[PDB]
């Protein structure tokens, strides 16, 4: 047939009548994926074809070289490099045509020429690109879509690029969207679309906005956007504006005053949500700068020198303006209250919360004459803005200013949770919960306790919106009222804190609650399994009566529910009913958790075999849900030397937990599962090892699994060392592998992208070593033997360890297990042990650090280690 | 956006949550029974 018509065809409402075209369609991409390509882009650039038959080329280019999918993304480009540059020119060369002659509103072309660019720009092969690109929007012949898909194309590079690669043509590239963005320009289209651009491209801006004269030519023409008349061209202005206030905060010093100040504070009035919204925005985010740089100071500061980057307080000298809106923006409700859309009432509400946190106590004086104003205001809409202001500020200033004034605001408080307003109610619950989450002494007086709970009790029953901030209300009660009791004086779960006295009917009542019909409606029903397990853990231990009767309530709506499960239905029996069993597997974790080592017995056996039944009948069903996995690893926190009763069954079971490696969210329990093994039979487990081996080292294989997703499948063979298995000497050597190519990995930690994992897979492969060397030497060891016999990569077990201390970057817990080793590595023996580890300097920086708290008891760690190191000398 | 900060409660009902004190109860487990024999 024709190519057209098969393009054609790919969008019939026929099912099948579409599934052949798209079939054909991936034969001749198959067979000959560049002359496709190019008969493709030739479809693309003729304007004589149909409005559809060159959506559907377009659409054909742009899947066959990116795609969501980052791995299968570096795949598809890396076909494109593949191909000649004679079927690449000409593909290359139908995209450009196609810019300005298209009608179907957005372009394809532009996100072909992205797709190919994406490509071709890394490896400077496109050179025609960044020229005819700007040259295409600079042309005062250009028509409208001319400079308008040219600047979308831009945008679209900008995004998908690799960062540290734009930066040898940020100059022309920003050149043609400034362009774009001029008052001038007549076409809002073009304007609103390059003003999209700049936006992507504030990435690598660096050197450009670096130049006072650029800059400002910058800055300035950004700033009369938020003035065209177009709302669109506003918004991606002050978008723009917010980006640039996080990036570069250096430079607003000569703009904030003399013009930011102005527009931002206009857009928050400004009645046209959108516009309002970037607004608020705007200024909540600056609360987030200047706290981490607040936060940035107070420790360089601490380390002797000035801070890299130096806040301003603009948040502080505009918290006046600020928050005279902001209250006045919580007047505009919402009637009808999804609790999924966003709007400047919510927007403004989340602005004066972080004011606070940023502004510490310069915001309750302003806030608090808007409180008494309104806290019994006629109005109703007002009357909430009270009441929701207040629950705003509870956290940053210091209770030497808040406690007095939330104890005088409790009374008021309890009786507006039965408010003829509904959404009164709804703010009244959330603020109590947020009181007793941040000044329980105020929230436990001896006059409120009763009143409060009493309160609460009513509350269960009511609306979820109302009843849902009821639950957390409770939650954050049990949780304070845990630490009013054991302030304390005594170790253990006392046996009587305060609501052990009406606890009875809380945990009598949320069974209820969360067995409710309109349970799905504000997350209530979840809120309800939530609040109980929450109550359970703060919980005394003469709040015994209640926890076994809870438990067995809770198991027999688990056993219930585990044998619908063997026969499943449709998806409103699927996903739908395992719904209630999956908070159930939670709770069960924390009954299990805090419960006697009797009862957790006759327990453990039926609960087990809930588990398993359904295990039974669930794999592979759309499960493993990974719940179960979840429950069994905390049932072996309790047994210990009773989980021998099962074990067969989880032999084949929990092996198939460790084999998926399409889920790598899913793994990751069954691995720690082993873990928790290894701490119950703890001398018979060496047989179930050689599974993790080839079947988790093997999923490194391909490389599509996750950044995160590494430490556990190593730092889970140190566990396992605890059973005088002689085959942990035959992964040494493979552990020896993996800590030695994440430091050939050249991860650039340019941006806080690659850090916030970087210093991960170290604290990985310590709890190895530790875990090996331990199992393979006793208290007293009558043949050590093979300590010593680590010896030459003992080298990099302690230069690495030094190189682990030598990056300005490493968490406190690659500290903390860091430091474990140097220690009972050195009890391995000490022979020129110490004039190894004196053979690095940065190797004390790192155990100075170390008994340097915090962390909390990671400290004691390399506190302790400098024990064993001061033996000899 | 800011919408998960719209009265930010206290319920660790979601999917990170879920995972890390478990994970961390574990880490805390082996730092426990692992150096027990330690020193």
């Amino acid at each position: 047939m024709e190519l057209i018509t098969i393009l054609e065809k790919t969008v019939s409402p026929d099912r099948l009548e579409l599934e052949a075209a798209q079939k054909f369609l991936e034969r001749a991409a198959v067979e000959n994926l560049p002359t496709f390509l190019v008969e493709l882009s030739r479809v693309l650039a003729n304007p004589g074809n149909s409005q559809v038959a060159r959506v559907a080329a377009g659409l054909q280019i742009k899947n066959s070289l990116t795609s969501k999918d980052p791995d299968i993304k570096a795949q598809y480009q890396q076909r494109w490099l593949a191909i000649d540059a004679n079927a690449r020119r000409e593909v290359k060369n139908y995209v450009l045509q196609t810019l300005g002659t298209e009608t179907y509103r957005p372009s394809s072309a532009s996100q072909c020429v992205a797709g190919i660019a994406c490509a071709e720009i890394p490896v400077n092969q496109w050179p025609e690109l960044i020229p005819q690109l700007v040259a295409n929007v600079t042309n005062p012949n250009s028509t409208e879509h001319m400079k308008e898909s040219t600047l979308e194309a831009i945008g679209y590079i900008c995004q998908d690029i690799d960062p540290e690669q734009l930066q040898d043509k940020s100059n022309e590239i920003l050149t043609a969207i400034i362009q774009g963005m001029r008052k001038e320009e007549p076409s809002n289209n073009v304007k609103l679309a390059a003003t999209n651009a700049l936006l992507n491209s504030l990435e690598f801006t660096k050197a450009n906005f670096d130049k006072e004269s650029e800059r400002h030519f910058i800055m300035q023409v950004v700033c009369e956007a938020t003035q065209c008349p177009d709302t669109r061209v506003r918004v991606a202005a002050l978008q723009n504006l917010v980006k640039i206030m996080s990036l570069y905060y250096q430079y607003m010093e000569t703009y904030m005053g003399p013009a930011l100040f102005a527009i931002t504070i206009e857009a928050m009035k400004s009645d046209i949500d959108e516009v309002a919204l970037q607004g608020i925005e705007f200024w909540s985010n600056v609360c987030d700068e200047e706290m981490d740089l607040a936060i940035e100071a107070s420790e360089a500061a601490e380390q002797g020198r000035p801070p890299e980057h130096t806040s301003k307080f603009y948040a502080k000298g505009a918290l006046q303006y600020l928050v005279p809106i902001l209250t006045q923006t919580l007047t505009k409700q919402d009637e009808n209250d999804d609790d999924d859309d966003w709007n400047p009432c919510k927007a403004a509400g989340v602005c004066l919360m972080l004011l606070a946190t940023c502004c510490e106590d310069d915001i309750v004086p302003h806030v608090l004459p808007f409180i008494k104003e309104h806290i019994k205001n006629p109005d109703w809409r007002y009357r909430d803005a009270a009441v929701m202001a207040f629950g705003c500020i509870l956290e940053g200033p210091e209770p030497s200013q808040l406690k007095p004034l939330v104890i005088q605001a409790m009374p008021t408080l309890i009786e507006l949770m039965k408010d003829p307003s509904v959404v009164v109610r709804d703010t009244a619950a959330w603020t109590v919960g947020r009181i007793c989450e941040l000044l329980p002494e105020a929230a436990i007086n001896d006059v409120y306790l009763a009143p409060l709970l009493q309160c609460l009790i009513e509350g269960l029953s009511a609306e979820p919106r109302v009843a849902s901030n009821v639950c957390w209300a409770f939650s954050s009660l049990a949780e304070a009222a845990y630490e009013a009791a054991d302030v304390a004086d005594d170790q253990e779960e006392p046996a009587t804190y305060c609501l052990s006295s009406s606890f009875e009917l809380i945990v009598q009542k949320l069974l209820e609650t969360t067995d409710r019909p309109d349970g799905h409606q504000n997350n209530l029903r979840s809120s309800a399994y939530e609040s109980l397990m929450e109550i359970v853990k703060n919980s005394a231990k003469d709040c015994y009566p209640a926890v076994q009767k809870t438990t067995l309530v809770i198991m027999e709506r688990l056993q219930q529910v585990l044998q619908m499960e063997s026969h499943i239905q449709s998806t409103s029996d699927r996903i739908q009913f395992n719904d209630l069993q999956s908070l159930l597997c939670a709770t069960l974790q924390n009954v299990l958790r805090k419960v006697q080592h009797q009862d957790a017995l006759q327990i453990s056996d039926v609960v087990m075999a809930s588990l398993l039944r359904m295990f039974q009948s669930t794999a592979g069903s759309g499960g493993v849900q990974e719940d179960a996995l979840m429950a069994v690893s905390t049932l072996v926190e309790v047994l210990g030397g009773e989980f021998l009763k099962y074990m067969e069954a989880f032999k084949p079971f929990l092996g198939i937990g460790l084999k998926n490696y399409a889920e790598y969210q899913v793994c990751l329990a069954a691995v720690g599962l082993v873990g928790d093994l290894c701490r119950a039979l703890q001398s018979n487990i060496i047989p179930f090892c050689d599974e993790v081996m080839q079947l988790l080292l093997e999923n490194l294989g391909n490389e599509n699994v996750h950044r995160s997703v590494k430490p556990q499948i190593l730092s889970v063979f140190g566990d396992i060392a605890l059973a005088i298995g002689g085959e942990f000497k035959k992964y040494l050597e493979v552990v020896l592998n993996t800590l030695q190519q994440a430091s050939q990995a050249q991860v650039d930690k340019s941006d806080y992208d690659m850090v916030d994992y970087l210093n991960e897979l170290r604290e990985s492969c310590l709890e190895a070593y530790t875990g090996i060397v331990q199992g393979l030497k006793g208290d007293q060891e009558n043949v050590h033997p093979d300590v010593m016999l680590v010896q030459p990569r003992v080298e990099f077990i302690l230069s690495f360890i030094d190189h682990i201390a030598g990056d300005e970057d490493h968490t406190d817990g690659v500290v903390a297990c860091a430091a474990g080793l140097i220690g009972d590595l050195c009890t391995a023996f000490g022979k020129d042990v110490l004039k190894l580890v004196e053979a690095r300097p940065m190797i004390h920086e790192l155990l100075t650090e170390g008994r340097r708290s915090k962390t909390n008891k990671a400290k004691t760690l390399a506190t302790w280690a400098t024990k064993e190191l001061r033996k000899l000398k | 956006p800011r919408l998960s900060q719209y009265k930010s409660k206290y319920s660790s009902l979601e999917q990170s949550e879920r995972r890390r004190r478990l994970l961390e109860l574990q880490k805390s487990k082996r730092l426990d029974y692992v150096n027990h024999a330690r020193r």
